[PDB]
């Protein structure tokens, strides 16, 4: 009378879709692990994103550069949809971008400094109708979502600074299903992310958080 | 651009100087605003629930 699960990355597919699995379970506890995984995976996982940007010859968001089919606010909206991957202990740094081309400024043209990563290499940032200079920065920061209310407005210092709101959590869909195997079951969790993390690491992290939160009820003491 | 009255208006005599200021602000929807589909149904946004 002893069952304990191990985790397996079976059935990859699609853009960034996966189907992680935990093979043996306790015949009844499956539907607990499923719900806990889902909810904690949808609310607390932290990533990194752009939060503040400064363009070269601009003063505010409702403006317009020359020879650019785009606008400033359209550009700021483009920037929000970039998928950035940061390493273990960076937690804040700066990105740079300076170009003198005459086409479409994709996000691949960010400076390939250390630590950073730019997964969404196809995403346009701006379209230059004619050849010209173009430059900016963007402070990338770790973070997690907290709700539209308890968010600090991210103080600005320089003149051209322009706050950019940031959606951190890299998870887009979760769904589980539980299968019976006879005195035992197997859990089959779907995950889909932006590609900024690996699935196995993700689910392991979520269960770590969850058990960390449970570990008070083993004591019935304060902390 | 200079065929004005040297101050851009007749100034409605008695007025020395005036200035116009233009301020812009984004606004997001919040508990209390009023939505309505095209079919005559309407209501007031009552809460905002977390994704999960």
């Amino acid at each position: 009378l002893e069952f304990v699960p191990n985790i397996q990355l079976k059935e990859d597919l699609g853009a960034f879709s996966y189907k992680v699995q935990l093979s043996p379970v306790e015949k009844g506890m499956a539907h607990i692990l499923g719900n806990s995984i889902r909810r904690v995976l949808l609310s607390s996982l932290s990533g990194a994103s752009i939060i503040k940007v400064n363009i070269a010859n601009v003063l505010h968001e409702y403006s317009t550069l020359e020879d650019v089919k785009e606008d400033v606010v359209e550009i700021v909206s483009n920037l929000k949809k970039v998928a950035i991957k940061l390493d273990t202990g960076i937690d804040r740094l700066d990105l740079e971008l300076s170009v003198n081309k005459s086409g479409v400024v994709s996000a691949g043209d960010f400076k390939t400094t250390q630590g950073v990563e730019i997964i969404n290499k196809d995403q346009p940032i701006a379209t230059l109708t004619n050849q010209r200079a173009f430059s900016l920065t963007a402070t990338v920061s770790v973070g997690r979502n907290v709700g539209i209310l308890s968010a600090i407005p991210t103080e600005l210092e320089r003149v051209g600074d322009i706050a950019v709101d940031a959606d951190f959590n890299p998870i887009k869909r979760v769904a589980f299903e539980v299968f019976d195997n006879g005195d035992s079951e197997t859990l089959e969790v779907f995950v889909k992310t932006n590609g900024t993390i690996e699935p196995l690491a993700a689910v392991t992290k979520a269960l770590e958080y969850f058990c960390e939160q449970i570990s008070v009820f083993v004591s019935l003491r304060v902390p | 651009k200079k065929k004005s009255i040297t101050q851009s208006n007749e100034l409605s005599p008695g007025v020395l100087k005036t200035v116009k200021v233009f301020v812009a602000i984004k606004k997001r929807i919040q508990p209390g605003d009023k939505m309505a589909g095209r079919h005559g149904n309407k209501g007031v946004v009552s809460r905002v629930l977390p994704v999960e």
